[PDB]
């Protein structure tokens, strides 16, 4: 009784963040957590039904990358908004989204940072703009070193970045 | 609690002298041309946070995480975690956690200067809701881990949260 009254509370919490950040980073679209047991929620596990375009289902496998990505952020954020993390760190997250995606990704970033830390890597314009503080990479000679970067700085290391053919994570 | 900065030294890329890495308390992008070192940074904190994975961190064994530019006596990473919210349950403002590894694949640690155990480190992250593995913590390549995971492993996920 007394554990399934802590877990439906946080249960629900969440399930109404994710269903309400999966609406904003998807605009049209529409998901759901589900309990594959809400009788007893400890008997089974925790399902996600999506519709990135807000009318039908589409199933998990036959998501693209960028709608994986964009159901696995939701979620993320769900639990981050409920109890905010010390901090984040995301490593090329936005990979196969386009940059109208990652532009709200970005925002929900940094609405969260009121409430944790956040660590991106990103080759991303989109996603790097708001930053509060910008950290350069750069190797030479076999070995990384890193500089504070100033916007302007960093927006001309990404058009650098841009121009290579193949860029992006998975390539 | 947040992290204030890193220092590394002779930490994979890094070489062979300490390099300090600061970051906001809200947002920091990390930006660089691939393959400049900009995971590795992650891989810090894996390490420092207790990580006993290897292969986690895209070494074959701990020991490979020592700098050799084509090497260092071991490989260190410091982390100072900003306390004044008392997350963690030390009565200091700063909480400085060190693990240093040498080339036989040992680990000292160390906790506001005085040397610690790893189970002292781990359970004091814990207590302040860090770990090497956590779902906040999503390396390259592995953010749909949350769309992959089974219904079951996921329910788990949120008993966590709820703190049940
Ligand atoms: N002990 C030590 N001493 C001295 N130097 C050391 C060292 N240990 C490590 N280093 C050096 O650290 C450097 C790497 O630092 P690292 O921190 O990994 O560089 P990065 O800036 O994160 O580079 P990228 O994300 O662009 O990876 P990449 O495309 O260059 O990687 P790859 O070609 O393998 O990519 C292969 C494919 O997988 C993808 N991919 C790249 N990285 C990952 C990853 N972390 N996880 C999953 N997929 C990845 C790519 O997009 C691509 O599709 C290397 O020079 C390495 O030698
Ligand atoms: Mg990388």
């Amino acid at each position: 009784k007394e554990k399934k009254n802590v877990f439906m509370r946080t249960f629900e919490a969440i399930s109404r963040n994710f269903s309400e950040i999966f609406a904003k980073l998807s605009p049209g679209g529409s998901a759901r957590l589900i309990l594959e047991n809400p009788e007893d929620p400890f008997s089974g596990g925790l399902e996600i039904e999506a519709k990135p375009a807000g009318k039908d289902v589409k199933r998990i496998e036959a998501m693209s990358g960028g709608e994986k990505a964009l159901t696995a952020l939701a979620f993320v954020f769900a639990i981050q908004k409920f109890k905010p993390a010390p901090f984040y760190l995301f490593d090329e997250i936005d990979a196969h989204l386009d940059d109208a995606n990652v532009k709200r990704v970005a925002d929900l970033i940094k609405e969260s940072s009121k409430e944790s830390q956040f660590i991106v890597i990103t080759l991303r314009d989109v996603m790097m703009a708001n930053a509060d503080k910008i950290i350069g990479v750069s190797m030479r000679d076999g070995v990384s070193k890193v500089v504070s970067l100033s916007l302007e700085k960093a927006m001309k290391i990404l058009e650098e970045i841009r121009k290579k053919q193949g860029w992006e994570h998975g390539n | 609690p947040y992290i204030e900065k890193l220092e590394l030294k002779g930490f994979k890329s890094y070489g062979n002298k300490k390099v300090v890495i600061p970051f906001s308390k809200g947002f920091t992008a990390i930006v660089g041309a691939n393959g400049s070192g900009k995971s590795n940074i992650g891989d810090a904190i894996l390490f420092v946070l207790g990580g006993l994975s290897a292969k986690a961190m895209r070494a074959s064994r701990i020991s490979d995480l020592i700098f050799a530019g084509s090497p260092a006596k071991y490989a260190e990473v410091a982390i100072y975690f900003n306390n004044e919210d008392r997350g963690f349950p030390i009565d200091e403002d700063e909480v400085v956690i060190r693990r240093r590894v040498y080339p036989d694949g040992r680990s000292s640690y160390w906790l506001n200067g005085r040397r610690a155990t790893r189970s002292e480190i781990l359970d004091i992250l814990t207590a302040a809701m860090i770990s090497p593995d956590g779902y906040n913590i999503v390396l390259q390549g592995d953010i749909t881990k949350f769309i992959k995971m089974s219904p079951l492993e996921r329910r788990l996920l949120i008993d966590d949260i709820s703190g049940i």
